[PDB]
């Protein structure tokens, strides 16, 4: 049931604020954390998160977004 | 109060900063109010009932603070720390 | 340079509170913590806890600072 998802997003000013708000407010999300030296990957932990819709939203609203990891 | 006998605090370790070594447990009249994590050999500010209390930690996660009447915050090391 | 802040928030209000905290300048992470998911733990740089509490009360509802701790790096 418990999921860890890592997405690389293209983030240009207030892009972190905008991407973090979107992921943070996605259904099933418990935690969001910027990782990597450039803080350009988002680690998402929760239950029942739909990774396909998360990637759609991020691509529509923020920029290029690649699924790097899905773990359960 | 036996801390060896308390459910583990629900926690999230931020991956960008070191993992805090201690669990802490806050009680009003021996009744658990709140819990979380903190660093060893360090310091934090905590809202303890009505007052902000400066709490100091030693390397063993023992917590000293001037707690208001009826309140205490007690620390211990997390598994394998 | 980093600080950890824990906030009790009466809290979809969880999604609203998380979105507000996560949007703050200098945020590294935000997490719903506690068994009731009734606390937000924020880590980052140049976060003013007073300003964050004001934003939460005006947007989401009752909110109280619980813990403020510098990162031991």
């Amino acid at each position: 049931l418990k999921q860890k998802i890592v997405i690389k997003v293209a983030m240009g000013n207030n892009c972190r604020s905008k991407a973090m708000a979107l992921v943070a407010s996605t259904g099933g999300v418990d935690s969001v954390a910027l990782v990597g030296d450039l803080r350009d990957k988002i680690e998402v932990v929760g239950y029942g998160i739909d990774p396909i819709k998360l990637i759609s939203a991020l691509r529509k609203k923020v920029g290029d977004a690649e699924l790097l990891q899905v773990e359960q | 109060i036996d801390l060896s006998r308390e459910r583990d605090p629900n926690f999230f370790d931020n991956p960008g900063i070191p993992v805090p070594e201690c669990f802490w447990f806050m009680f009003k009249n021996n009744v658990r109010q709140d819990d979380g994590t903190c660093y060893s050999s360090w310091k934090m500010d905590m809202k303890v009932g009505p007052n902000w209390v400066h709490i100091k930690s030693d390397d063993n996660c023992n917590l000293s603070g001037d707690f208001p009447p009826g309140w205490i915050v007690l620390g211990k090391k997390r598994p394998g720390f």
